[PDB]
């Protein structure tokens, strides 16, 4: 993917996540846990659902047409009847092939973008109180129990509150 | 500890599946869907559209009234089904531009006939043959009327028939091609016949060609068949001094959604909105690889038999 | 304070607008444009292309010289306009493959005629009818020349006419279909006519069919019309012993950009580069939903009547 | 959008920005103000302007063709004349539908990318002297009057100059 | 120092190249490739497909057996090449629906003939002309058989010939159009001829038209040519009392991949899988702008003569 | 590009890099040097190689067809023969034009994404021990000889080891 999140800095997917498509795992003072993120999941699904309907219109009735299988050899007219049909099929075949490749390419980058967006959104909340570990995991430099974690998951985490604690814990060192 | 770690991820499944993109020839995603309807139902569903099984009859033969096709008089249809084993069983004939007449009637969607009172003074009507035996008796196409001489007279026929109905009438008529000069005189006093069917707009005369053809149902004679469309307020005028195979009336042309289709598949009590010679098939997909020949609400025919559209992210398992 | 805050953003408008993407069925953008020309001008612009109004005349009738179409002799065109109310007003006729001859002349883009000195010894020329009265006098198509017998003689005609001009000549000729055997002898001494128009390449003979047709302008007779293309250095040779409706010369075929179109819309003093039966329409867009029938520099006809192309970012208002 | 800038970390658009498409607002020692960014605006416009011309070539003259409306019922030939035309229209209709969806999808991600690029470009200038607030706003840890702000807006801001001041102001705390 | 700097980058080349995207009309990339085959080889490669040079002969003339085309008997082909300078050199003729017969034989891919023992009692065979001199002697098409009267007798011919072979036979036959009524009696005792070639399915009669045509190889007479397809188990029956130009046997129709093509380019000892009238061209690209007329494994014809596909990143040099 | 890496925060390309498509330059205690990155290079090539084959299937044999150049004027049938052919060519011409623009657009964003991914990947390794300079260059706040540099280039750099040294060097200042 262009964002290098899925199959990238996030080394792999979670088979044990049936809640949703994207989400969090965490370890803290109260143990370990897991939670799906609804918005990102839903964002991805709404784009993928009925994706093809945005290009191919609801398929239409067609009745009498031209003959396409011939008993006898006629020459000129039949040559043209066949060529017309042959030309149409090939043009539609090209179309379907291309449409599949586009959509699928679009579906991938879309989903990689939703992963990256959720990571970036999360980071911006944590501010100076966390460290990007490279896994797609955050080292949070303060005590952050389940209510603290939920607050991050629901966009209500206030970094000012924890800044002082995090600074102690971060700068506990320096040769 | 005195810290906490918060990890971000996405999901994965055990049963991943391969699809193509612009970047990769093959790549595993969490889920995908067939866009190409490959499987047919194996039978033509009787229901959604009005289907008519021609059985032993062709569309053309049913409308001319080949006796063994009497059952199909009165019938209309959305789709007429023509079977391979169908056979003609009446006077041997041809139709210049057969294919077009078949196309025209197929669209009309009916072979319902409306008789008209033509007056043929001088001649004798309802000529029959051993070619179509209605029962064990000699007969002829029910929709046509073979005129031969009476006494020793075949007077220059001249009949007129106006259209006031407010739609097009389709008249089916013909000319007889006898086998010998001895026959051409015997049946029609003149030594060469002629048929001039005319309107104001159009006009078409046919001279009967003469001679031996191969035997078919004990007959070396033939009949050639033509049609004439007669617009509202116009008029049909038939002039002939020999060999006329006269019309008994008109068909009504409709601007219909009807068609004909060649197939040997059986009809059955299911439901479907799209029909191929291979049987009914399903609507739900955008493309289909069953048959270029279709009727009704059908997916688009393409060459390829599978196309997978991804409906999920890339599947990235661990092991 | 003792710090500073620096915010980054983008713009928004009060009058946002919806468009489709691959990700959303509907999404509001700052601005967008119609790609589908839905509106017609209501009139056919007189200017950019050379337009010719057929009025009461069809293209075919103007070129045969139906008296009431004399005005159209001398005329060329880019687009010939055929009106519904047009009518024929001369000898009743037909043209095998009418549609093709019409197509051929429409492309030529002119009905300008070049007379030629044919010599018809033995017969009398300029036969006329009550079917086309030029004024109150009997007349005939101006571009054709009806030959009948003189004395009691209609000698086997045999006329030759070479093409040296260095382009194709298009010759228009015909055969007469009399109503009775009494008429066929009366006008042309023989009991059956024949016309054999020939070149080196091609050759086509026509036997005149005979009998009563419906009355049209007090006439049950008819005339059938054919054409012959005569390549440079080749030659036209007309052989006949009855019924010939002779040519008076040739039309010049051009490899033109000209056409014909059926429409009832009026012509007017505006300007446009694209024409439909609904009137002129505008070039500026790539597609158009006015009519599949078009001439000139035209957008592409599609089924849909609106398609919005976004020309700005997503509009994200506050409230 | 895939970059999650427009309709994302930038909560909404500015109706009162008629200067350009992207830009800055700021508060500082001299009050508040606003300025459009020309490059990013122009980048976006040049891509959108004449976008369709890159695929559909300047539309061409066509003259005599085939008949498409018929007075009489002819059968075989007319069936084919109609099918040919019918086939052409449907193929073009598909094309237009697809073209619109692509371009529009492209136009969105393009404009989201220009927003994100300008934010990222700005951040890289500020270096250690600012904090990403999540709004798409920067907390700058020093006194930065209008000339200081312009310098950021024109790519000429020198973080070394302010580093010391910013460090005092940043690390004024720590439990 | 006591630190270190680590820079990230990408590459660039001296010879950059412009390509179009959706975002830019022109943009320089590191590398790109032509997708449009603009250049032709200048000659038609002799090898991959079986090519046959018609030289002075048309396909039709080679199969009728115009003496100067005797070399082409026995020959089959994948692609028959017709040259401009080709000429007919035998009895002057025409073929109603010439184009179709040419198409049919081109697909068959051969003009190999299989003689059959027709019995023509009453008449004399192998009529010849000054129109095709095989050597310095009078002759006629080798595949046809001109029947004229014997003594003062031309009896109503009636010949039958069954197909048991299990494939379609294609029979080529014709009718003679004499120049004068004096000639029509002289050669065939009757005053009007007739030819009725028939099967069970089809049937077609042709009356010979009569009169003067232009001279071509010292002859004002003509010959018209027709064909009949005879399905397995059906039968050919030829009935005539004048003017028959009889068949000597049948061609075998094949469901072949063969064609014909018009070109003046020379054939040569190279190799290629795709052929245009301009010469062989190369397969490697997806599109091509050489010619809409092609045969074999050919790229797709488009209007544009160049299309560059980028095969590298944007080239961003320094200076 | 949407990532604003190529022609963006990386001011230009390296003509003297024939090893690969992406890579590193560096200055350190042992001098200066240069090294290509294989993965990113290979990622880019595998997408570009056989790119067109994913849409246009291996080109197919076609034999007898319809005539397309005419000696004589016939009218109706020939009008249709020409229109059929004319319609087919125009539809394919559109297709080729569009296909080129898509692919090329895709090829650009692809390659910009590979650049950005490699920069971001590198940054995440360095953690708190480096500074993003804006060039696409990193100021590393410790002594990092060639073996230290290789370790970054091969994903094996351990920031904990150098943290203390980097902190001294970073915070040597503060007004
Ligand atoms: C032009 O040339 C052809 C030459 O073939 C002639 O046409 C043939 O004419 C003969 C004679 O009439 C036809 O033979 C007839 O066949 C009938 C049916 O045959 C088929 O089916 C029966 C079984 O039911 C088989 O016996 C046979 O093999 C066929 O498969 C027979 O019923 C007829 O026989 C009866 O009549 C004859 C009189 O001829 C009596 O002697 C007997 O009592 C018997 O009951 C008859 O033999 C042949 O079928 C025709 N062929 C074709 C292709 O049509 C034309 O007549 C000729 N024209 C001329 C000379 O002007
Ligand atoms: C084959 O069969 C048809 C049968 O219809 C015959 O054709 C008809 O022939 C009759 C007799 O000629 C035609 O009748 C004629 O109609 C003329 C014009 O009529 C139309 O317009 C007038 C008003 O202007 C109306 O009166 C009429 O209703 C029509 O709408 C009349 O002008 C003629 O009348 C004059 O001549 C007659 C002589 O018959 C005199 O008695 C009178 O003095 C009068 O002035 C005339 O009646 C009829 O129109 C024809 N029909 C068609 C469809 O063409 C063929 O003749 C016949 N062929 C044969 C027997 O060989
Ligand atoms: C219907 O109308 C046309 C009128 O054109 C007649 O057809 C023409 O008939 C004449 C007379 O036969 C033809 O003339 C003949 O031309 C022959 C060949 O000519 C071409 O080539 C030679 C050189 O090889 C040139 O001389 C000439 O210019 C041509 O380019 C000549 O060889 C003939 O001459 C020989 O025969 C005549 C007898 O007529 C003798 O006097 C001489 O001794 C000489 O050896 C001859 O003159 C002319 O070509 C025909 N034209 C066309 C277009 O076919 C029809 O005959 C006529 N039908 C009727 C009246 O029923
Ligand atoms: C991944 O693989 C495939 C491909 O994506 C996927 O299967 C397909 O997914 C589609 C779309 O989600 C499903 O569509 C369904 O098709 C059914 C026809 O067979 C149809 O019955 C369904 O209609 C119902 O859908 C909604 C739920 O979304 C119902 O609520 C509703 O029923 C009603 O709701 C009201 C509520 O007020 C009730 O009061 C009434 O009772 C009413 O009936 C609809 O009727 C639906 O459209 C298919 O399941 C499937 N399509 C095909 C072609 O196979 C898999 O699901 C995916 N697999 C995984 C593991 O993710
Ligand atoms: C969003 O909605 C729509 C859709 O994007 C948009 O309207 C369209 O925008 C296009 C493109 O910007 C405009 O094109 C114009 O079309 C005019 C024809 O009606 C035409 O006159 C214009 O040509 C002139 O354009 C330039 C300016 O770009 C002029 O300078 C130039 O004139 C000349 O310049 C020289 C300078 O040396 C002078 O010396 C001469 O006098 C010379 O004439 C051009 O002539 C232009 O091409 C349209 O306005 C419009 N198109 C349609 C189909 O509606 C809205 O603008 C957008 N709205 C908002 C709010 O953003
Ligand atoms: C950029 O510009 C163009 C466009 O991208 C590019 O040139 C094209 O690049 C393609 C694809 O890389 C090349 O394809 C080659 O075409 C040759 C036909 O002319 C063909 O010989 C090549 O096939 C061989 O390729 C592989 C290497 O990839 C060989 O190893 C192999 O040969 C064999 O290998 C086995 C090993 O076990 C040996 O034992 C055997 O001997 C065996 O033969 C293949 O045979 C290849 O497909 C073309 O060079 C070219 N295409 C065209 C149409 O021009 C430039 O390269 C680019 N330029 C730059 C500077 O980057
Ligand atoms: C020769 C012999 O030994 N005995 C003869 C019988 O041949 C003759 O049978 C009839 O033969 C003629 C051909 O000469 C016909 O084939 C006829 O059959 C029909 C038919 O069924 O098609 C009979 C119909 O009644 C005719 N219908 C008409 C005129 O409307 C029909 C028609 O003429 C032809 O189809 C036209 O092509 O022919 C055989 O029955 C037998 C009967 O006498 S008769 O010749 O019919 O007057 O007479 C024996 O002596
Ligand atoms: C029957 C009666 O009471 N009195 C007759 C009139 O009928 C007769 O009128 C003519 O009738 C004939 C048909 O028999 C024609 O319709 C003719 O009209 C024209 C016409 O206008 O088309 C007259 C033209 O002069 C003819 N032009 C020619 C030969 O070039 C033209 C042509 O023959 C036909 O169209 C061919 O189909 O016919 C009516 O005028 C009346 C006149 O005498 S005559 O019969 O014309 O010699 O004579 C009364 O006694
Ligand atoms: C008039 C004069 O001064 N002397 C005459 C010669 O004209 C005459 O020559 C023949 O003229 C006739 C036309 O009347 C033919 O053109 C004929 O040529 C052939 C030909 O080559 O095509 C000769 C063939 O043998 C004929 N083949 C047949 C019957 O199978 C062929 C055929 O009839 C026509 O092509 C049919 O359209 O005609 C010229 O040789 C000369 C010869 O006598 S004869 O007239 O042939 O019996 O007699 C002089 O007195
Ligand atoms: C995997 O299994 C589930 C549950 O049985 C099923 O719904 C899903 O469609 C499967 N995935 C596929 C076919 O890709
Ligand atoms: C909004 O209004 C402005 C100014 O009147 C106009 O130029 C613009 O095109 C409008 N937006 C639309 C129609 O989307
Ligand atoms: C640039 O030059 C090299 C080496 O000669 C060549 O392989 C490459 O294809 C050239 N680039 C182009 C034609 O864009």
């Amino acid at each position: 993917g262009i964002f290098g999140a899925i199959a990238g800095f996030i080394e792999n997917g979670w088979e044990g996540m049936v809640d949703g498509w994207y989400g969090f795992r965490y370890q803290n003072s109260e143990g370990t846990g897991q939670a799906a993120d609804l918005k990102s999941t839903q964002a991805a699904i709404d784009q993928i659902n009925g994706k093809l309907n945005r290009v191919i219109e609801r398929t239409n009735e067609k009745f009498h047409q031209i003959e396409k299988e011939f008993s006898e050899v006629e020459g000129r007219i039949q040559d043209l009847e066949k060529y017309v049909e042959d030309t149409k099929i090939d043009l539609w075949s090209y179309n379907a092939e291309l449409l599949v490749a586009l959509e699928n390419q679009h579906t991938i980058d879309l989903t990689d973008a939703e992963m990256n967006k959720l990571f970036e959104k999360t980071r911006r909340q944590l501010r100076e109180n966390a460290e990007d570990m490279g896994d797609g995991c955050f080292k949070i430099y303060h005590k952050c129990d389940n209510a603290c974690i939920e607050s991050i998951r629901t966009g209500t985490y206030d970094h000012y509150i924890y800044r002082d604690e995090a600074l102690n814990n971060r700068f506990q060192s320096g040769r | 500890n005195n810290t906490a770690t918060l990890c971000l991820g996405h999901h994965a499944v055990a049963n991943g599946t391969l699809v193509k993109t612009m970047s990769d020839d093959q790549i595993e995603v969490t889920n995908a869907t067939e866009l190409v309807q490959s499987i047919s139902m194996g039978k033509i569903c009787n229901k959604s559209y009005r289907i008519l099984d021609g059985r032993n009859c062709t569309l053309i033969d049913a409308m001319l009234g080949d006796p063994h096709c009497d059952a199909f008089q009165y019938e209309s249809w959305d789709l007429f089904i023509e079977r391979s084993n169908a056979f003609s069983n009446c006077y041997p004939y041809d139709i210049p531009d057969y294919a077009s007449l078949r196309s025209i009637v197929a669209s009309s969607g009916t072979v319902e006939f409306t008789a008209e009172g033509f007056t043929w003074t001088g001649v004798t009507q309802n000529g029959r043959s051993g070619a179509c035996k209605r029962g064990s008796a000699d007969s002829f196409f029910s929709r046509l009327n073979w005129l031969t001489k009476s006494g020793s007279s075949y007077p220059t026929l001249n009949v007129t028939m106006p259209n006031n109905k407010n739609f097009d009438k389709l008249y089916i008529w013909g000319i007889h091609h006898p086998s010998s000069n001895q026959e051409q005189t015997k049946l029609y006093i003149q030594e060469s016949g002629r048929v001039t069917v005319s309107t104001k707009r159009s006009q078409q005369t046919i001279i009967p060609n003469i001679g031996s053809r191969p035997l078919v149902r004990g007959q070396s004679g033939r009949i050639s068949i033509y049609w004439t469309i007669v617009k509202p307020g116009d008029i049909l005028m038939i002039n002939s001094n020999g060999n006329l195979v006269a019309p008994r009336g008109y068909f009504k042309l409709n601007t219909g959604k009807s068609s004909v289709m060649r197939s040997d598949v059986p009809i059955d009590i299911c439901v479907s909105e799209c029909i191929t010679p291979n049987g009914s098939i399903s609507n739900d997909k955008p493309f289909q690889n069953v048959n270029k020949v279709t009727y009704g609400k059908c997916p688009k025919y393409i060459r390829q038999n599978t196309l997978k559209l991804a409906t999920g992210m890339r599947n990235v398992p661990e092991k």
